[PDB]
């Protein structure tokens, strides 16, 4: 089975930035999609970019837009997200998330342990 | 004019004792294709 291990929630304050790591396992770091999706509460599960990590190709959802930075070391097979400008309502635990397969990113069978950021 | 002549049968069931080359089939249950065998390689044919 594959896996996506996280980091550690760090705890934020408003106007500041924050770097969350997510490193994958049992599949080809490449061949597939990986998400950003945060859960605040009470609210819909916020997406809030794809990246693939073959060129790095990224696509962030419009109030993101500006904010988030995805990006990756294909080398260490680590997923990396930036959040600058920091609010309290941006405030969410994080999971990077993969597909069931290749050719369907948003059938998300395989989650990461929740990566839990206090601002 | 006789009575007896040869006939000839293709398909018939004898064999002798040989030396060949060899292929391998493997089970195919590695579902993992990231972690690959030595022995059990891609080029074993599916059992
Ligand atoms: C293809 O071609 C494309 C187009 O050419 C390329 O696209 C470009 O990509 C680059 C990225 O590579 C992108 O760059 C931006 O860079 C920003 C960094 O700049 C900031 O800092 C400087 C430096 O200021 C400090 O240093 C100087 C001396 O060096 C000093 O004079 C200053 O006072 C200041 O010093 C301070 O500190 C010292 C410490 O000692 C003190 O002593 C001192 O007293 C000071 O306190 C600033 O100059 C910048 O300011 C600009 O941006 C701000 C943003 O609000 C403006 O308010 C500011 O007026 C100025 O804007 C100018 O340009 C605009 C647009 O023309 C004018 O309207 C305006 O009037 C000014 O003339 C920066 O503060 C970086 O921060 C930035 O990212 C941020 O901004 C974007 C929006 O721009 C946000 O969305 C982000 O979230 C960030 O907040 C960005 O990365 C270029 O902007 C981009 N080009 C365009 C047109 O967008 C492309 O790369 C190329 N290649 C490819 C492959 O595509």
């Amino acid at each position: 089975q594959v896996q996506l291990v996280q980091s550690g929630g760090q705890m934020k304050k408003p106007g500041e930035s924050m770097r969350i790591s997510c490193r994958a396992s049992g599949y080809e770091f490449i061949d597939c999609t990986l998400n950003w999706i945060r859960l605040a509460p009470g609210k819909r599960p916020e997406w809030m970019g794809w990246l693939k990590p073959r060129g790095g190709a990224v696509n962030y959802c419009r109030p993101l837009q500006g904010r988030v930075t995805m990006t990756r070391d294909v080398y260490s097979d680590t997923a990396f997200l930036e959040l600058r400008s920091l609010t309290v309502d941006d405030t969410a635990v994080y999971f990077c998330t993969r597909g069931k397969n290749c050719d369907y990113n948003w059938d998300f069978e395989h989650w990461g342990r929740g990566t839990p950021v206090i601002v | 004019a006789g009575d007896l002549w040869v006939t000839v049968y293709y398909g018939v069931p004898v064999w002798e004792d040989a030396d060949t080359t060899l292929f391998c089939a493997s089970d195919a249950k590695a579902y993992s294709t990231e972690s690959h065998n030595v022995w059990a390689t891609h080029a074993c044919v599916p059992t």
